[PDB]
């Protein structure tokens, strides 16, 4: 579900037609797919160097995760992590394209948690290198020259907020 | 959780302290704050008149309210009138914390499991809300209840 | 092509195409005069944007089995990007990376490594072609066709873009 | 109960298989009435050139006594 | 929508939206103000495509339970039409059927055997009100919206 | 704020040594390992003394071999952090090739070092390859090289330069089977440390043997163990036209499912729903990957069987795709493919051979309610939860028929619970009281009666307390202290009793309603954990809320419930949910007008 | 699935000894109600649509339950509630064919409320149109068969309970 | 399979060669054509089921391969033939929305013969009742859609003969 399909999915479970407030936001949503789909297609032609410069930065920032005491220390938990990486990236493009996080509820975050607990893997150390994911987004689609970064925003906040404990 | 800790909470995760973004987001959160007070007050002194009205529109002159219907019987016409209490209140709970935390915390848990358990229609309870949300945004104007509808809309979204 | 993923996707579910796949068909047919124009500009400029781009990549990076003396090697090289860049005009025409993946992106590398040629330095031929590419056509015209040139680009940089 | 005797050959499009993922796909295959129809769409979906259908058991026009 | 599927196919056959997929789904967005303002003169006209679509039904379909002397079941039938004008006019505003599928076509045809209702009757009441629905709309109007009538008459034609 | 699938614990094989292979290939061929896998391990134990010898010589040359490890680089331009990988890199494949020699297999060389070609930057890639023959020289060097087991070191050596000469290999993909399936990716390094599964492939002209240990796979993968020797595996007409020219593997699975062996271990005991999740494993390999798909089997079944789920599953696209003709089903698990994360706990307890140990369908359950809000349940699962009757501490077993779903609440998230107070009516549970039912004998058998739910015997009576209340030393609050410090009540509620279910069924009896969330919860439990049973009931008993609500002249009692409680208390029904609708006209009896 | 004769068996070789008498004038009660009971079973086969239609006509017709945010809008899930009605109808009438429940524990009961409350569904509405099927089946059989086969529907209604 | 733009690609790329004029302008002509060829298809997906009525009332209703001895007796067999037919006209419609026959080459064609040889089914009566339905779709469609579906209906009379 993109943000258009849940609206119309939410005004079909409480039986409205279309009021003047969801035609705004579907037209706003209309407007904003032109940037959406510019980083759409910005990430899919710098993808790989965006998920594997961001997890260098995480393992230059949290040094253990190649030490060996980590989780990521060997190549085979290396590029498993950096297939994790493609994956973050790949669905919050996909949420970035659709607006909505459907896509990551169903995709992402449907038991996450659960395989990072049954593995060891750090939760903390994947939702830096999606923050640092994010901020990279950003400072490409600025560089771009696309003023509105807020669409980009959200998902990796999202991926980070569902998967992150309560401090 | 309140707006604050859940950036707090994703910050702490990390390890690190709030970035620019999230002070953008405090920002945010810091300058609704005087109409979040001011819907919250408004909202506190006419909880009961809303819930009337509420009731008036959408849940009245209806089966519902007739004989074999579940909002027969005195004591479940007080049952649904404290429920829709209980369902305004923490509206103004999640708009004042800004996160729907509290509804999804306290309200939203095992609600559907103890409606469908008591046979409480579940969609006449989303139009009555929906309803709800419409009389506070016609008595508070369209600049507070767009931030009140959200969480109404967060109810209504996790009862259906 | 668009019409060919619609009849997959739509004979997978045993059932006629969407109402919204039929306007995603007319939408492609009425930008399909503008993308075989698309086509036209490439056929045109495709032999100055690989022989630009192999003199670039040969200047660096000596070490190259084109790069070696024999001649046929030279020409395969020219052959191959040749090739790439007609896959991109393919799909260029299909309205979707179809003819770049099953005629030449699937089974790429391991043809590669079973040719012997780096992989890296194809890499950097890649991205020599679509440097020379972005600089020979124009501004509009390279937005829709150096993205598939990314496309081709994105298989081979994988086994670690490096950082320090 | 009817059977079909199939033999069909049944490529791969969409996968390299890398050294046991491999099977075959020249098979001759007894196929239930029940199934055929759903195997010779799925084989025809994956790309099959089937060369040769017979009825393996059971007789032609079986008004009844064909299961 | 185009959307949802192009990205499923995109991760069933893993990759990210290539430049093809992504120039459909920017005409997707190129397209949106025109379906939003259809959906709003459909809004608009929904009653009035009620009521002269059920006279039509009736004309067309007179042995029908809701042309029988039970007003329940006429006001049953009257608000199907409207909820499937609804269902319309979701669909008009996502591009493709998805909540007219997800909501209305899937499973309509169990409901309405186990209703008795004649799908024949709800196919050709679907019929009078596509008439309706063209009559009160523009050519290019009647040329996106007919085809979702048409997939709704289609899913209990049989 | 999700619920839980379940974190089973899982172990990711990094590697194989040789002991570990061969007893992975009897275990996955079920039988003893037989005499050249005998062979095996006992030429490899045999090798063992040269094995840690040459080990033994590396570590303690390790210093100098690194030491001695095209352009030569130059300290200063390279970085000191790039330097000091290149020394990390350097000791590290020397630690690997002496792991590998003490395993006995270059596993954990091949799969760490295959795709290493572009991770070191590949720039370097020469100076790499330099650095290690130079490293395989100088450990030769100083390992005699005549017929020793230098040729070893050597060729493990030539090994770590093979593997490391291998340029990008292709991540192997689980391609995506419809529009709700997720498609995935998958490292070849995660391929190779994966777990050899045997493929068993049934060609006409294999010979007998051959043909009954694919029949015996065939039985271990659809009826989840060998059936063969039992004399229920007597489908010699199956297993004869399996055997020649016709009736290949994917016609005998069908046969297996159709079978009523089939039905009586997975259809027979179970409902529909964990019947085709068992089914999912037992014919794929893998569990239900969406929802959706649990839609399509589930409606199919229901109008058409069982056997037709099995004809759609062996009959499907992805079975073809993964078993095609003539391959048994594997399980797909961790190692196999690339594992989705949505199933992750209802897979990882499907591919147990506990599978059948669990009644409740675990995929539909967790797929389901994953969309659903938070359910009302204690916050330690469902476990936790005690059934509401008059007296017994009745808990579900995690253990018999597991029925969990587990599910994490926040610290402040609090229950709904069913209150009598605002239902029913004044006079109508103040007969439920029993104040100060002015009788004091009364009083002592109702402070029974809520204590211990049922009136106890002689020997569990508090006698002293009796006579102390008739007295009037102590008041109702103490007679109900003394009476939950009793020794029987001990036994009753807290001995035969997990320590979180003991203090939720303790409050329960004490407080007449169930706990809220966390904070009660963990404060009961942190209490009884570190103090202990009579610190629990002293803190229930002087907790804030059995005085407001009991005081200290009135006997506790009931007073909030669970809406499972209810749901229990109303089996035929609530009372009036929506108006009846007696003599209804529905189309067809009124259109024969 | 135990039917009336297997778990007396059951009972009997769990005892050890042959069936005693009791347990033969038990099962001599279900020899002699075992014609009713395919009479009973066939009708309901034949009028199993109608009882379906008839029931959820009484019971969940024209209640929020079939409105917009009721469980039974979106009309796959009315499909839905008329399988699971049918489930509990067929299930229901095997129970009654056999004499005892064991197959509406193990084919029906055992983790329908886990699935119930997992997916959301009303289990008081489901519970209301199972008595609701049952006075339907009470209807057009008689008395005496009616409510051999309500003892089942209401030994649903206790499992969902 | 291959459609109209595949088969341009596959023709042009089986050569080492770019997509040349002819084909630029063949391609052109298939752009040309999608409109009615969605609209075409989408009437086609509307009114599937009245047309297989039509088809199977006006050529194979009223013989002596309805009654009995013949192969759609025994409902079981027309219920398999209209089957047959459903599939029949949405392969049509793919290879007229697609503009090529390729899918149905590689999905009815192969194996369809075949089939009906080891079944008994007269091919004869399948080709005169397809072609009946391409006059069908000529009625209710129009000359020109009608014509572009009826030339893959010809494709599915040649291929069965
Ligand atoms: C960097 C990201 C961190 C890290 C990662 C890491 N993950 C695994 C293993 C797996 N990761 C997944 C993930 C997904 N599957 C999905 O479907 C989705 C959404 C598309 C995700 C995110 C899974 C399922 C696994 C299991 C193995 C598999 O490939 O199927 C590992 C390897 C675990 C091991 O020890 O074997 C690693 C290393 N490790 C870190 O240290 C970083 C914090
Ligand atoms: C008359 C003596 C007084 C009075 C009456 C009045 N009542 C209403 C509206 C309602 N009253 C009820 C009553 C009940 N519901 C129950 O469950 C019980 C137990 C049987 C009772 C008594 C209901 C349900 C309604 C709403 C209508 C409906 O059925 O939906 C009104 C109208 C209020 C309004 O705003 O419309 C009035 C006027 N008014 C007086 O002045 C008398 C003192
Ligand atoms: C009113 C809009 C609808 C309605 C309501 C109704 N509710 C009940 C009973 C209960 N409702 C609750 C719910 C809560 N308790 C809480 O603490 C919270 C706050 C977060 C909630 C939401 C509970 C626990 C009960 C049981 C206790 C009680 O007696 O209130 C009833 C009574 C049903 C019955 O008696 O069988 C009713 C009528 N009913 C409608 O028809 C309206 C749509
Ligand atoms: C009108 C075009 C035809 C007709 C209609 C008719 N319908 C009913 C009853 C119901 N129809 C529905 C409809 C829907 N459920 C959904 O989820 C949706 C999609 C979003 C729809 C359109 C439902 C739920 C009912 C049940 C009653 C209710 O509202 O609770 C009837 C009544 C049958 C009866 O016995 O009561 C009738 C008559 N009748 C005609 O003649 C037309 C062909
Ligand atoms: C006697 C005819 C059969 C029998 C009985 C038996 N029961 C127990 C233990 C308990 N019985 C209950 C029962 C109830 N709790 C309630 O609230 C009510 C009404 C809803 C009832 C009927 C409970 C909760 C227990 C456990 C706690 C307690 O003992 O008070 C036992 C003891 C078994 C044990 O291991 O404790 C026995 C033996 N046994 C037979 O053989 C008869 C058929
Ligand atoms: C109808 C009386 C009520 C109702 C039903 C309803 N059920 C579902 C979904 C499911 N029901 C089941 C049930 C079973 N699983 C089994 O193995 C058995 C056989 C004995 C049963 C009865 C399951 C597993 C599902 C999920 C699969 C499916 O959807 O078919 C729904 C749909 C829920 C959804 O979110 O789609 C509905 C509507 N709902 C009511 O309101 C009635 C009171
Ligand atoms: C009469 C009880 C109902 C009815 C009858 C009716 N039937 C047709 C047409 C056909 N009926 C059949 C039947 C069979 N073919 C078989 O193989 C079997 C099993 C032996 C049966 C029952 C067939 C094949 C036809 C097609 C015509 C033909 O025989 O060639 C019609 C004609 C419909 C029309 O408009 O052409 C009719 C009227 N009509 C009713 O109203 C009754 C409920
Ligand atoms: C109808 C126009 C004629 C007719 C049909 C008929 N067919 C069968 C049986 C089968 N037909 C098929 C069909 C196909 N295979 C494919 O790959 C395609 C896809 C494009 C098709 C249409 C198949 C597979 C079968 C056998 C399996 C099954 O029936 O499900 C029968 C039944 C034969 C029998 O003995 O039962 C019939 C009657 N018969 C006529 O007379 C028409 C001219
Ligand atoms: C077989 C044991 C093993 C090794 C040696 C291994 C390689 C490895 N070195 C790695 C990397 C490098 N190795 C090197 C260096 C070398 N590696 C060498 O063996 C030699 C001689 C060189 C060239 C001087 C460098 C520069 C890097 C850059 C790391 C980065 O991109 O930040 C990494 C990435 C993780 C990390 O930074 O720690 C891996 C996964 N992983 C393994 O499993
Ligand atoms: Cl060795």
């Amino acid at each position: 579900r993109d943000t258009v399909t849940s609206l119309i999915s939410n005004y079909d479970t409480t039986g409205r037609y279309l009021d003047r407030d969801a035609i705004d936001s579907l037209q706003s949503y209309f407007i904003t797919g032109a940037n959406r789909v510019k980083v759409a297609a910005m990430i899919s032609a710098n993808a790989a160097e965006i998920s594997r410069e961001a997890g260098k930065k995480l393992f230059e920032v949290v040094p253990e995760l190649i030490r060996p005491g980590g989780n990521a220390y060997t190549t085979r938990r290396y590029a498993a992590c950096l297939r994790d990486m493609d994956y973050y990236l790949r669905y919050s493009s996909y949420a970035l394209v659709a607006g909505n996080n459907d896509v990551l509820m169903e995709r992402v975050l449907q038991g996450l948690r659960e395989t990072y607990n049954s593995l060891g893997v750090p939760i903390a150390p994947t939702v830096q290198g999606i923050q640092i994911m994010k901020e990279m987004v950003k400072e490409r689609a600025s560089d771009m020259g696309v003023d509105d970064t807020s669409f980009i925003d959200q998902p990796f906040d999202f991926i980070s907020r569902e998967v992150s404990e309560i401090s | 959780q309140d707006a604050i800790t859940t950036l707090i909470n994703t910050s702490d995760a990390q390890g690190k302290y709030l970035d620019d973004s999230s002070l953008d987001t405090l920002q945010e959160y810091f300058r609704s704050g005087d109409l979040r007070a001011k819907a919250a007050m408004t909202i506190s002194a006419n909880a009961s008149t809303i819930v009337t009205k509420t009731v008036a529109k959408s849940l009245l002159y209806t089966d519902i309210t007739g004989p074999g219907g579940n909002m027969y019987t005195c004591r479940r016409y007080a049952a649904c009138i404290r429920d829709m209490d209980f369902f305004l209140r923490y509206g103004t709970y999640a708009m004042l914390a800004g996160d729907a935390s509290i509804l999804d915390e306290r309200v939203l848990n095992g609600l559907k499991e103890t409606y469908n358990s008591l046979g409480v229609p579940v969609g006449a309870t989303i139009r009555a809300v929906q309803a709800m949300k419409e009389v506070v945004n016609d008595m508070l104007g369209a600049e507070a209840g767009k931030e009140v509808g959200y969480y109404f809309d967060h109810i209504c979204s996790g009862l259906s | 092509s668009i019409v060919k993923q619609i009849i997959s996707n739509a004979d997978e579910e045993l059932r006629y195409p969407t109402p919204g796949e039929l306007e995603m068909i007319r939408s492609f047919c009425k930008t399909g005069a503008s993308q075989i124009q698309l086509a036209k500009t490439l056929e045109s400029h495709a032999p100055t944007i690989v022989e630009r781009g192999t003199r670039k990549f040969w200047q660096i990076c000596p070490r190259t089995p084109s790069n070696s003396g024999s001649p046929r090697k030279t020409e395969a090289a020219q052959r191959d990007m040749s090739w790439y860049i007609r896959l991109i005009s393919y799909c260029l025409l299909a309205g979707n990376d179809q003819p770049l993946r099953e005629i030449g992106l699937l089974g790429m590398k391991e043809l590669y490594t079973n040719i012997g040629i780096p992989l890296d330095n194809i890499l950097q031929y890649l991205r020599c072609l679509k440097a020379e590419a972005i600089a020979l056509l124009s501004e509009a015209e390279a937005e829709a066709i150096i993205p598939y040139f990314d496309q081709i680009i994105q298989e081979l940089v994988r086994p670690g873009p490096s950082y320090f | 109960m009817r059977m079909f005797r199939v033999t069909a050959c049944v490529p791969s499009q969409t996968r390299i298989r890398t050294q046991r993922e491999l099977q075959n796909t020249y098979f001759t295959k007894l196929v239930p009435y029940d199934n055929w129809f759903k195997e010779q769409q799925r084989i025809q979906k994956m790309g099959g050139t089937i060369v040769k259908v017979e009825l393996a058991t059971g007789r032609r026009g079986a008004n009844t006594g064909l299961a | 929508s185009v959307i949802s599927q192009v990205i499923a196919t995109a991760d069933r056959e893993v990759r990210y939206l290539s430049k093809g997929e992504l120039d459909a789904i920017n005409r997707f967005f190129n397209n949106g103000p025109q379906r939003l303002r259809i959906v709003s003169i459909l809004n608009s006209n929904a009653e009035e495509i009620v009521e002269k679509g059920a006279r039509r039904f009736w004309q067309r379909c007179p042995i029908t339970p809701s042309n029988s002397d039970n007003q329940q079941f006429q006001a049953s039938c009257l608000r199907d039409q409207a909820w499937f004008i609804r269902l319309i006019s979701y669909a008009v505003a996502v591009g493709d059927v998805d909540p007219l599928e997800a909501s209305g076509v899937r499973g309509v045809r169990e409901m309405y055997l186990s209703l008795e209702v004649p799908l024949r009757s709800v196919a050709l009441c679907m019929r009078s009100l596509k008439e309706v629905t063209l009559a009160m709309l523009s050519r290019e109007d009647a040329a996106e919206v007919g085809p979702y009538f048409d997939y709704l008459i289609a899913g209990l034609m049989p | 704020d999700r619920t839980n699938g379940g974190s089973p614990v899982v172990h990711p094989q990094q590697y194989h040594t040789v002991p570990t292979a061969v007893i992975n290939g009897a275990h996955q061929r079920d039988r003893y390992p037989n005499h050249s896998e005998m062979q095996t391990l006992s030429t490899f134990l045999r090798t063992g003394l040269q094995r840690l010898e040459i080990a033994q010589t590396l570590a303690q040359h390790a210093n100098e071999i690194v030491a001695a490890g095209f352009q030569a680089i130059n300290i200063a331009d390279y970085g000191a952090v790039r330097m000091k990988r290149s020394m990390r890199d350097l000791g590290w494949f020397l630690r690997y090739i002496t792991y590998a020699v003490v395993a006995g297999d270059t596993s954990i060389i091949t799969v760490n070092t295959r795709g290493l070609r572009g991770i070191i930057p590949e720039d370097v890639t020469v100076a790499t390859t330099v650095a290690l023959q130079e490293m395989q020289w100088k450990s030769l060097s100083f390992f005699p090289v005549d017929s020793a087991a230098a040729a070893l070191v050597r060729r493990y050596f030539d090994v770590l330069i093979a593997d490391y000469q291998v340029e990008k290999p292709s991540d192997r993909y689980r391609t995506g089977v419809s529009k709700h399936d997720q498609g995935l990716s998958f490292p070849e390094s995660y391929e190779d440390s994966g777990c050899a599964i045997p493929r068993w492939v049934m060609k006409p002209t294999l010979p007998d043997s051959e043909k009954d240990a694919v029949i015996r796979a065939a039985y271990r993968q659809v009826f989840e163990r060998d059936i063969s020797g039992l004399g229920t595996a007597e489908l010699t007409q199956p297993i004869s036209q399996l055997k020649g020219e016709d009736g290949s593997m994917e016609l005998f699975i069908r046969q297996l499912g159709k079978s009523r062996l089939y039905r009586q271990l997975f259809y027979e005991p179970y409902m529909i729903s964990r019947s085709i999740e068992l089914a999912c494993r037992h014919f794929l390999g893998r569990g239900l990957s969406c929802m959706e798909e649990f839609q399509r089997y589930f409606e199919l079944v229901a109008d058409q069987g069982f056997s037709a789920l099995v004809d759609a599953l062996v009959s499907s696209q992805e079975y073809a795709d993964y078993f095609g003709a003539e391959t048994v089903p594997y399980i797909r698990g961790l190692g196999i493919e690339a594992q989705a994360c949505r199933n992750w706990g209802p897979q990882l307890d499907l591919f147990k051979y506990s599978a059948p140990a669990r009644k409740v369908p675990q995929f539909v359950t967790a797929f389901a309610s994953y969309r659903q809000p938070l359910p009302n349940q204690h916050p330690y699962g469902m476990g936790n939860d005690p059934l509401e009757t008059q007296f017994g501490a009745i808990f579900p077993h995690e253990t018999t028929n597991p029925a969990a779903q587990p599910v994490h609440f926040s610290e402040d998230s609090r229950r709904i619970l069913v209150g009598h107070a605002h239902r029913k009516s004044h006079a109508e549970i103040s007969q439920q009281i029993f104040s100060l039912q002015h009788s004091v004998e009364s009083v002592i058998l109702a402070a029974y009666r809520q204590v211990f739910g049922c009136e106890v015997l002689g020997s569990q009576r508090h006698q002293a307390a009796e006579t102390q209340l008739k007295g009037g030393l102590i008041t109702v609050r103490e007679f109900v202290r003394q009476l939950a410090k009793s020794r029987s009540f001990r036994q009753a509620y807290w001995e035969n009793l997990y320590m979180t279910k003991a203090a939720e069924i303790i409050h329960r009896r004490l407080l007449g309603r169930p706990t809220y969330g966390r904070r009660e919860t963990s404060k009961y439990y942190d209490i009884c954990g570190r103090q202990g049973f009579y610190a629990l009931v002293d803190a229930l008993i002087d907790s804030d809320d059995y005085r407001t609500a009991f005081g200290e002249n009135t006997v506790p009692y009931e007073r909030y419930v669970t809406p499972r409680g209810l749901a229990l208390r109303s089996p035929k029904g609530p009372v009036a949910i929506s108006k009846l609708r007696d003599n209804p006209h529905t189309v067809g009896e009124y259109m024969m007008r």
